[PDB]
RNA sequence: UACUGUAAUGGACUACCGUGGCAGUGACGGGUAACGGGGAAUUAGGGUUCGAUUCCGGAGAGGGAGCCUGAGAAACGGCUACCACAUCUAAGGAAGGCAGCAGGCGCGCAAAUUACCCAAUCCUGAUUCAGGGAGGUAGUGACAAGAAAUAACAACCUGGAGUGAUUGGAUGAUAGGAAUCCAAACCCCUUUCAGAGUAACAAUUGGAGGGCAAGUCUGGUGCCAGCAGCCGCGGUAAUUCCAGCUCCAAUAGCGUAUAUUAAAGUUGUUGCAGUUAAAAAGCUCGUAGUUGGAUUUCUGCUGGAAGGCCAAUUCUAGCAUCCUUCUGGACUUUUACUUUGAGAAAAUUAGAGUGUUUCAAGCAGGCUUGUCGCCUUGAAUACUCAGCAUGGAAUAAUAAGA
RNA sequence: ACUUCUCCUGCACCUUAUGAGAAACCAAAGUCUUUGGGUUCUGGGGGGAGUAUGGUCGCAAGGCUGAAACUUAAAGGAAUU
RNA sequence: GAAGUUUUGUGAACCUUAACACUUAGAGGAAGGAGAAGUCGUAACAAGGUUUCCGUAGGUGAACCUGCGGAAGGAUCAUU
């Protein structure tokens, strides 16, 4: 009844069990601080509606007007998001993307390569902790992949004790006891 | 139904010829049966 | 398949067997930080009995 | 060969709907006699009651007494042999009980070791995983 | 079924009023002089156009009052469909709205003078003899002036006096005369006409020529002349109908946005 | 043919009159667990299956039929009658139609509260004011979609970064305020006093012979009980049963059953196979159907407008004997084919733009001590056989033969 | 009539293939994943079954057309030891 | 302009007969498959001890047998 769309971020693969494949999934886990196996396959399906975008585009022709636009809007979309450098703006570049890519842009890792966090896992809990602003407004959300514009900016949140705030509720107990 | 192969007999079976035979006495059997109820 | 096949052995080894309680130990790691330890302890068969 | 030609349509279109019977589970589907056939009325389960507690014997080489229940379905009062999964349990039927009937998972056919299709999943409702576990 | 349909629904409404999908099930549904697919109605413009009004409540509270105008006549009913080249005068702020067609395809209300929305044009959808042997024009307005010249013919506009009913400048329907188109794919597009085609039977078709030098047709129901070749009686919205091209529309945007 | 009847056209109907009409390209009849379409699922292309259900048509209000009033109904929250159910009766009579909103019985594998309000969205009316189970808000809700807790870090044995309950100090789940939200509660978002050390605030669900990732472990049972989708385990040493321990896979989910799609080049137009594996009519004639040989203004030089790139590629006028009736269309046998163009509702689908904190989404926003605020603000665009139109030299039908 | 040599048209045969095939073998079973010259008929695991019922031809014997319930993990082909 | 009434048309509902469709009982008859082991032969696979098999016909406890014409899928690619 109610006039909301709705859709699927991933999808699971047709082989359960191959020793191949549960190696290389198990580096990223290891590698980038994930979850479950979910993350990867989400990020797995990112990566080919974007794939699959540009594999439509190249099979034509380079003076189409299809091409020129698409491509470009396409183009600018892995500029902005810091997925392809701006050195090559070439559409076949996009191809040539893999999921380390896509992982090492988001927050996890831009956390840890800020170098605040220390430790891949660390950094996946201060982030849900409420703290670490990025641009105006603090972020909760691991999974929130930064815009390169937006990457020097991320910084502890005002509010809390990394911050510069009450310091949480533990400390309080202990200072307050003494 | 069976076709070309009817009588492969590729392993140790009754025999086709005889077989269609015996289906048959069956069969004309049935007929007289069934017109004898009418 | 014969009907009159007996049903009195049903439930024999169910019964028979010896009850043994499962120990307490202490509880592993869930999620995330199970997938940390399932990382280090092959990269630094699985199962290998005496 | 077939024919190639650009106004063929109707000798190709009508190969198909004429050889897509010679399938086997094609007829399965598209003809009128699933309907009737089943004691399921193209369903998923069934509810029954359990008129008689039966065993029947596994074909060799396996041996052994399976433990197996007769039904009725509520529906049509069918009657149908629902085998009872794990060990024991027989004993949690009770004639006159009702009892939920699922596909063996073979659409029907037979399962292992004879001429059985269902398995029975919940016994008063209480389901057999439940009981089994005892949880 | 058995009789006409007091409700229309979001959705099913027409996509240039540009009502969106959330936030009520149904839509304001417009008879009067237009058409429902060819015209908006007097709620769309007040609350999602002009922002005056917040809330369907609020418009009934300014119509009511006796502020809106159209064609310096006072309509009360809110849900009243004001079409194409139609005149709005609001006598609170002094500022008055004659509605174009926009060359993405959607009513806007173009902000004009006082003295320019005195006039309106109206194409004249064919001539007709009424009782007493008198002659009639009828328009895509729905009025009916009477007693014009010989002069006027069929598809081709006149301004309207409006202050008084009668008719002031005709125009004619030729090669080298400015002309908007009103419906259709090439909506809110302005060209000189180059030519057209007859097709005995049905369905005059016309090819006409923007002042880009890009060439595009469309059927003669939805062409409507403005004025001479070159020049126009009316004032026109932004971009003139150029509808410049989808990679151009896509640069001067995000070129805007960046400040 | 001529009435009649209708809002008008009609064998719609009535008189006479003729003997036609449809069909092997599937008429007529039967089945549908059939309302149609916009659409949905399905990871090359081509397809296959579904569409009761948000929008647009259609039909119906227990079954059929009849009718009044009116612009409009063969209306059912209008009436008359029969049939089938059923209510009250003082027994003469009277009244009833939830495939509207809740709710109940019954059928079943299978589905929620006899709740609050017109505040939003729209509609009706004599109408700025009244009404609305249309519609909206809450409750039930692992049908489903999205995000992501169950820990992190230190100092104090293996040494070529991991372990070790050895102590150690550093955010919301929860419970109650505040304001905000709301028609009135409620949830979200903010900020608050309390609030974890086996972080007892304790993650489960299926497996561990092969296919299929993961134990020739240890007890009990002895072709028994049972497992087992298929192959196969069990007859006294079980890598499969019933347990324990350890490990594997997915994870707030996971297993099972039925139907369906891919895998299926196992329905094959793209694209299978037919000597012996499934399958060439025993053999010729033959009507549709399908498919049909070659051949009819080709070459050359001189321009013109564009044109990508450090002259090619398009399109076009002439001249080798090339129409004209006029001032764009008429003729060139006719179509198919291809090209461009018209017109064709949105939602959905792809897709431009935009930090809903991310995201599924949504169609919003963004700048800024300025006040007739500005960005003459955005919400693009594609997609939608047969039919209408048009440029064209091939290909293929088709016509013909002054 | 016979000898030598060339031409088409027959039934075949021998030899060989960087042609094909699962192989046996094959001047067609070749020119087919480098997949489209034209066209007719037939087949879709093994039984049940060329059975049942209905139709139609036949003097009969039987012919042509031709199912389902249930059943089953293999039937079948060519070579090797 | 009421009740009542004349003749038309629209026409529910019920009944008789028939046909078609779909479920369903039935003494007896006669198939197929399943058991899990029985009785009687020995038919096929080797020249399976009468080579095997086809079409058709007749006969016999049962597999089967014999007559006429075919086939090699034969046990022979072969000798004036």
């Amino acid at each position: 009844k109610s006039y909301r769309t709705y859709s699927k971020t991933a999808r699971s693969p047709k082989r359960p069990f191959e020793k191949e494949r549960l190696d290389q999934e198990m580096k990223l886990l290891g590698e980038y601080g994930l979850k479950n196996k979910r993350e990867v396959w989400r990020v797995q399906y990112a990566l080919a509606k974007i794939r699959s975008a540009a594999r439509e585009l190249l099979t034509l022709e380079e003076k189409d007007p299809r091409r020129v636009f698409q491509g470009t809007a396409l183009l600018r979309r892995m500029v902005r998001l810091g997925l392809l450098g701006e050195s090559e703006q070439k559409l076949d570049y996009v191809l040539g993307l893999t999921v380390a890519k896509f992982l090492e842009r988001r927050l996890q890792t831009k956390v840890f390569k800020l170098g605040l966090a220390k430790s891949i896992h660390h950094a996946r809990v201060l982030i849900r902790q409420r703290h670490i602003r990025v641009g105006k407004h603090i972020v909760d959300i691991p999974s929130f992949m930064v815009r390169v514009d937006s990457e020097k900016h991320v910084d502890y949140a005002i509010t809390s004790p990394f911050g510069g705030g009450r310091p949480g509720r533990v400390k309080r107990r202990s200072l307050k006891g003494g | 139904a069976h076709g070309a192969s009817r009588y492969k007999k590729a392993r140790a079976k009754m025999r086709w010829k005889w077989k269609k035979k015996r289906t048959r006495r069956l069969q004309r059997k049935r007929r007289k049966m069934r017109q004898r109820s009418r | 398949g014969k009907v009159h096949g007996s049903l009195a052995r049903a439930g024999k080894v169910k019964n028979q067997t010896p009850k043994v309680a499962k120990k307490e130990k202490k509880k592993p790691p869930t999620g995330r930080a199970k997938k940390r330890q399932q990382f280090n302890r092959r990269f630094t068969g699985p199962n290998a009995q005496t | 060969g077939k024919p190639n030609g650009i106004r063929t349509a109707r000798k190709l279109r009508s190969r198909r709907r004429v050889q897509k019977w010679a399938d086997k589970t094609y007829k399965k589907a598209h003809l009128g006699t699933r309907w009737k056939a089943n004691p399921f009325g193209g369903s998923s389960h069934a509810k029954g009651i359990v008129v008689e507690k039966l065993g029947i014997e596994a074909k060799q080489p396996n041996s052994a007494i399976r433990k197996c229940v007769r039904v009725q379905l509520i529906k049509n009062g069918k009657k149908i042999t629902a085998f009872v999964p794990r060990d024991g349990s027989l004993n949690y039927i009770d004639e006159n009980d009702e009892v939920l009937v699922a596909g063996f998972g073979r659409s029907g056919h037979a399962v292992g070791d004879p001429g059985v299709r269902f398995k029975v999943v919940k016994v008063a409702g209480a389901s057999l995983l439940a009981l089994f576990k005892e949880k | 079924a058995r009789g006409p349909r007091k409700h229309l629904k979001r959705i099913a409404a027409p996509h240039h009023w540009m009502l969106d999908k959330l936030t009520g099930h149904y839509a304001p549904r417009p008879p009067g002089p237009h058409k429902l697919r060819e015209s908006a109605p007097l709620v769309v413009l007040l609350r999602n156009r002009l922002r005056y009004a917040l809330t369907y409540r609020e418009v009934m509270m300014i119509v009511m009052q006796r502020l809106i105008k159209v064609d310096n006549k006072v309509r009360t009913d809110q849900c009243y469909p004001a079409g194409f080249m139609d005149v709005i005068s609001i006598e609170k702020t002094k500022e008055n709205f004659r509605m174009l067609f926009d060359t993405k395809g959607r009513f806007v209300p173009h902000p004009i003078r006082e003295e320019e929305a005195s006039y309106k044009l109206c194409r004249v959808k064919k001539v007709v003899v009424g009782p007493k042997g008198v002659p009639a024009l009828i328009t895509h307005d729905g009025r009916t002036m009477r007693y014009p010249h010989p002069s006027i013919k069929a598809h081709d506009c006149i301004r309207l006096d409006l202050n008084t009913g009668k008719i002031v400048d005709t125009l004619k329907f030729e090669a080298g005369n400015m002309a908007m188109v009103t419906g259709g794919h090439n909506v809110g597009r302005v060209g000189v006409i180059v030519h057209r085609e007859r097709h005995l039977g049905g369905f005059d078709i016309i090819h006409l020529r923007d002042a880009k030098n890009n060439e595009f047709a469309t059927r003669i129901s939805n062409v409507f002349v403005i004025g001479k070749g070159e020049k126009a009686w009316i004032s026109l919205p932004k971009e003139k109908g150029i509808r410049l091209s989808i990679m151009e529309n896509r640069q001067v945007l995000l070129k805007k946005q960046q400040m």
